[PDB]
């Protein structure tokens, strides 16, 4: 009222809104993950002449666990960390996987010269995805040649060893994204008022079991005016309803 | 051959729920009365969303093309309903000057597949359908029923091809064809939340002070 005295009356000072205890996370469950269960999970490796390239495409891709994986010799990534791509989006990715040396695993770099990096897989000078080596002697320790051409001599008896390498390219302009991270989901919690975010819908309210018949295609129920009054939930098709948590004036 | 479109060709355009209420919304959908053609296959032009419908007893009609040149120069979707396995395929096919398939010719030289996608089963039956690409996304709603009377569509899938697609061709005796147009309506949400009836706000001055 801005004074030190007030006349007799009722005066509306202030609003009470209850606040959210905790957030919910939910997604679209776990589906077909990207065969990365064949290039290094593989048997037999293509020489460096005529390395393979192969597309993966309509995936989920956890980088997580090769990252984590200590069986990597090497592990160089170029514009983000390995931890955030979990979050990141692309519309493809391609695989070009091969064997050399390691004295040869410098020349898997941009602006790189040398026999490899002339006479034959060159990377651009521009941005470059992430390259995976390791030292391969127990498995391919004359049969691996290099671009006029030479052969190794892979003895099984540090730098002249074999390693495999594979250089991760990602597309990320070309289509609309189909190669994603996983989105890592939390329990629900009902009858408080919650932070909640079901499949891309974002809001708070308190969620308590509905009686509402949805149709098997619909994910969302609104309410007129443009509310979301309902909501069926992602892991249990169960069909949820939103109640604004409790507020008023003072 | 044309044929009335009498008011067929109505479908959820949202994926959201509502019930007990009217909502007026703004999509491609096929206009009340219009004409659809009646067919009995060559290449059609597919401009800005196709409305399909065939009635058959022995699945009878089995594929469909799309794409843009249909010389492998592009990738061209390629639909090949199987008896119990419908298969749905990108690549840069060779298309034949009349494609068919009990034999198959259609599906020649299958190079720089881009996309691949393997579903359920499709198909006194009328087997509808409708196609829409918006933003790279391919659209599809389906209803078959046992063309007079209303009936709403419910989508099926949704592929994220991003291809352009331009033209189309069907696989094979009789099949109708209409084309959508950018038309606004007024859905009936029945209680239950599917649509029971509509108004074309366009179609004659009552529907316009209906819509209004
Ligand atoms: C998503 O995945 C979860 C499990 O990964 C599924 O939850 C199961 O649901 C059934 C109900 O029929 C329960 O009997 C199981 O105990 C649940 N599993 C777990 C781990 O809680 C859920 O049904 C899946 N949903 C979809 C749409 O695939
Ligand atoms: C049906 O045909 C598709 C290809 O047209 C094939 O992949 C599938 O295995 C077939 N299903 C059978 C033979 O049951
Ligand atoms: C194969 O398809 C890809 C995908 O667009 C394209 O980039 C490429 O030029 C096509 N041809 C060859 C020989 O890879
Ligand atoms: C909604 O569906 C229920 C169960 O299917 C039915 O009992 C009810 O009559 C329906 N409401 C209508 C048709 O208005």
């Amino acid at each position: 009222l801005k004074s030190f005295t007030v006349e007799k009356g009722i005066y509306q000072t202030s609003n009470f809104r209850v606040q959210p205890t905790e957030s919910i996370v939910r997604f679209p469950n776990i589906t077909n993950l990207c065969p990365f269960g064949e290039v290094f999970n593989a048997t037999r490796f293509a020489s460096v002449y005529a390395w393979n390239r192969k597309r993966i495409s309509n995936c989920v891709a956890d980088y997580s666990v090769l990252y984590n994986s200590a069986s990597f010799s090497t592990f160089k990534c170029y514009g983000v960390s390995p931890t955030k791509l979990n979050d990141l989006c692309f519309t493809n990715v391609y695989a070009d996987s091969f064997v050399i040396r390691g004295d040869e695993v410098r020349q898997i770099a941009p602006g790189q010269t040398g026999k490899i990096a002339d006479y034959n897989y060159k990377l651009p000078d521009d941005f470059t995805g992430c390259v995976i080596a390791w030292n391969s002697n127990n498995l391919d320790s004359y049969n691996y040649l290099y671009r006029p051409l030479q052969s190794y001599g892979f003895q099984p008896t540090v730098g002249y060893q074999p390693y495999r390498v594979v250089v991760l390219s990602f597309e990320l302009l070309h289509a609309p994204a189909t190669v994603c991270g996983p989105k890592k989901s939390t329990n629900l919690v009902k009858n408080k008022c919650v932070n909640f975010n079901f499949n891309g819908l974002t809001g708070t309210g308190v969620l308590t079991e509905s009686n509402k018949k949805f149709l098997p295609f619909q994910q969302f129920g609104r309410d007129i005016a443009d509310t979301t009054d309902a909501v069926r939930d992602p892991q249990t098709l169960e069909i949820l309803d939103i109640t604004p948590c409790s507020f008023g004036g003072v | 051959a044309y044929t009335n479109s009498f008011t067929r060709g109505v479908y959820y355009p949202d994926k959201v729920f509502r019930s007990s209420v009217l909502h007026s919304t703004q999509d491609l959908f096929l206009p009340f009365f219009s004409n659809v053609t009646w067919f009995h296959n060559p290449v059609l032009p597919f401009n800005d969303g196709v409305y399909f419908a065939s009635t058959e007893k022995s699945n009878i009609i089995r594929g469909w093309i799309f794409g843009t040149t249909l010389d492998s120069k592009t990738q061209s979707l390629l639909i090949v309903n199987n008896a119990t396995n419908v298969v749905i395929k990108v690549c840069e096919f060779q298309f034949c000057n009349d494609p068919f398939l009990s034999e198959f010719r259609v599906y020649s030289s299958a190079n720089n597949c881009t996309f691949e996608y393997v579903s359920q089963p499709f198909l006194k039956n009328l087997r509808e359908f409708v196609f829409k690409n918006i933003d790279g996304y391919f659209k599809i709603y389906s209803k078959h029923t046992p063309p007079q009377g209303f009936s709403a569509l419910e989508p099926l899938v949704d592929l994220p091809i991003g291809i352009n697609i331009t033209r189309f061709q069907t696989l094979l005796a009789a099949y109708y064809v209409g084309y959508l147009q950018p038309r606004t309506f007024l859905l009936k949400y029945n209680e239950n939340g599917t649509i029971t009836d509509a108004v074309d706000c366009a179609l004659d001055p009552l529907s316009e002070t209906k819509c209004t």
